[PDB]
């Protein structure tokens, strides 16, 4: 049920960096919660990670600095809607 | 002394409660064309990087909006948010924050209407599209640049982001802007046009300079400030009030569409904003599919925004190898539904998308026999008429060939007057409401039709014996 | 001055 999405222009995209985005119903508590639980889980793989963020009032979730090898991981999570790799965006 | 682009927007006639962010480069705040009316906000979210430079972009844009002597809505009140370095790049993650920013702002010391301008893009991105889709239910009003690359808008964002008001550029002559591969951004994603090219404003060079800048942000910069005077006119109007009044109050049928790519200049609204000339009225605007795949049981679907209503549904595809339309619901909504056919490299779906209040909306159907359905009682008014079959090769009522199921629109609006205006003669044969009407429905009657659409209130059908039928209403 | 380059990717 949940996806993943990086940019289709290949030199526009930031990987390491993601979006993790939640279900529309989900309150903060939460998902600050899950984004422990997925640091709590990774850290048990021996990954680093950093929650650089987390959202709410527009969209629940957080942006999270970690390696592209846990979004199968991340994807399991609870709550989960989709995660979106960090790209650019350019001055026009 | 009038700088070509002020001059082109203002309308035939003419003569602080609203606030614009801004999310761009850095700004020299106290630059004469926008000191005291800027606040730099405390926001920052940029990439690192790999002094005049870091704030010309968002300056020059800043006096655009707002600027005093060369700005659109002299009289404006700005915030800046910083998302993009000295090289002008940012992230879809650094936007969002900003757009959560503004948000959190919002609702810790409300103000008024609040429009956010967008200079910026990158490809289509899912979460941005989603931020400013829950930004515009929330009540703001987004202004977006089309993006410079001369391609589809619909691949970038938030130029793709529907509830958005996504601006394209225009130069002195009226024309889409072209620059070798790059130029303004087109299609369906795009509202409207205007002014970008060649366009004078603040330079970050020093407190009194001016220079003249370029790019589908100048375009979005424009409307923005015109967008910040209809609702200082008028502050309870809706984002989807706002841009109905956008497109109506815009320069009709002066960009020439041969600087378009082919399958996209239907798809192109041919109009260049203006600010509108300074009780109610029947606002409408064509919403275009994109189009769908060569398979036979290819559809393309056209939506309306949330607070409009589906007046008419139509279909088109260049070759004629279709099956025609229909309206059918989805999710509570009308949505309107075209069918491609065998052969076919796929059709376009067409929606008449209305601001018509006080009005309940439904579908009427008859099958197969030619054949006829009416909007059966008095006060309640046909303004459209769809067609679609399965094979492959009278006021208040539709009729279409014998072998194709038939649709009609029937609408509750008692303050509205409706009258079916026809016109037949031959690659193309249109016909136009009268002044004061607005088109609802556009059709053909059963040779060989490409298509119909509306644009603006011209309803248009393309053949290869024909004749064009226009539904036509107003208030009275 | 025109298209600066400080437009992407003019
Ligand atoms: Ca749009």
């Amino acid at each position: 049920t949940a996806t993943f999405h990086r940019c289709a222009k290949d030199p526009w995209r930031l990987p390491g960096t993601y979006v993790v985005v939640l279900k529309e119903e989900t309150h903060l508590s939460q998902s600050e919660r899950t984004a422990r639980r997925l640091q709590a889980q990774a850290a048990r793989r021996g990954y680093l990670t950093k929650i650089l963020h987390v959202f709410h009032g527009l969209l629940p979730g957080f942006l999270v600095k970690m390696s592209g090898d846990l979004l199968e991981l991340a994807l399991k999570l609870p709550h989960v809607d989709y995660i979106e790799e960090d790209s650019s965006v350019f001055a026009q | 002394s009038i700088p070509w682009n002020l001059e082109r927007i203002t309308p035939p006639r003419y003569r602080s409660l609203v606030e614009v962010y801004l999310l761009d480069t850095s700004i020299q705040s106290d630059h004469r064309e926008i000191e005291g009316r800027v606040m730099v906000t405390d926001f920052e979210n940029v990439p690192e990087e790999d002094a005049s430079k870091c704030d010309s972009h968002g300056t020059h844009l800043a006096g655009v909006v707002s600027g005093r002597d060369a700005g659109v809505a002299k009289g404006a009140s700005m915030r800046s948010l910083r998302v993009l370095n000295c090289q002008g790049k940012g992230t879809v993650s650094g936007t969002l924050i900003g757009l959560e920013f503004i948000r959190k702002s919002q609702l810790v010391q409300p103000v008024g209407p609040l429009v956010v301008l967008l200079p910026l893009a990158g490809g289509y991105s899912r979460v941005l599209n989603a931020a400013c889709q829950r930004l515009a239910r929330a009540g703001v009003v987004l202004v977006t640049a089309a993006g410079n690359f001369r391609d589809d808008a619909c691949l970038y964002s938030p130029a793709s982001a529907p509830e958005v008001i996504t601006v394209g550029a225009t130069n002195a002559q009226d024309q889409p802007v072209t620059l070798g591969t790059l130029g303004t951004n087109f299609g369906r994603c795009v509202d409207l046009f205007a002014p970008g090219e060649d366009i004078i404003g603040a330079s970050s060079d020093c407190s009194t300079c001016f220079v003249s800048q370029s790019g589908t942000s100048q375009a979005a910069a424009h409307v923005a400030g015109i967008a910040a005077m209809m609702l200082s006119a008028e502050p309870e109007l809706t984002l989807a009030e706002l841009r109905q009044r956008l497109i109506h109050f815009s320069a009709k049928d002066v960009i020439n569409e041969a600087w378009f790519p082919e399958d996209q200049r239907v798809l192109t609204p041919n109009l260049v904003a203006a600010l509108p000339p300074s009780g109610w009225q029947l606002f409408c605007r064509t919403v275009w599919s994109a189009h769908s795949g060569p398979t036979r049981m290819a559809t393309a679907i056209a939506r309306c925004a949330p607070d409009e209503e589906l007046l008419s549904c139509s279909s088109f595809s260049r070759s004629g190898k279709r099956r025609g339309e229909r309206m059918e619901a989805q999710g509570g909504k009308l949505v309107c539904r075209a069918h491609n056919a065998f052969g076919g490299e796929g059709v376009y779906a067409i929606a008449r998308c209305c601001l018509l209040p006080q009005a309940n909306c439904s579908v009427h159907t008859a099958p197969p026999a030619g054949t006829r359905v009416h909007c059966h009682q008095q006060g309640h008014v046909l303004t459209g008429c769809s067609s679609h079959w399965e094979v492959e090769d009278q006021p208040n009522q539709c009729v279409g060939h014998r072998e194709a199921s038939i649709h009609a629109s029937c609408c509750h609006a008692p303050g509205l007057e409706c009258k079916v205006k026809e016109h037949g003669i031959q690659e193309q044969v249109t016909v136009a409401c009268e002044e004061g009407w607005t088109l609802t429905g556009c059709s053909a009657l059963p040779s060989h039709v490409l298509g119909a659409y509306a644009v603006d209130n011209t309803c248009v059908v393309r053949s290869r014996a024909v004749t064009a039928v226009a539904i036509c209403c107003r208030s009275r | 001055x025109x298209f600066e380059p400080t437009t992407f990717a003019c």
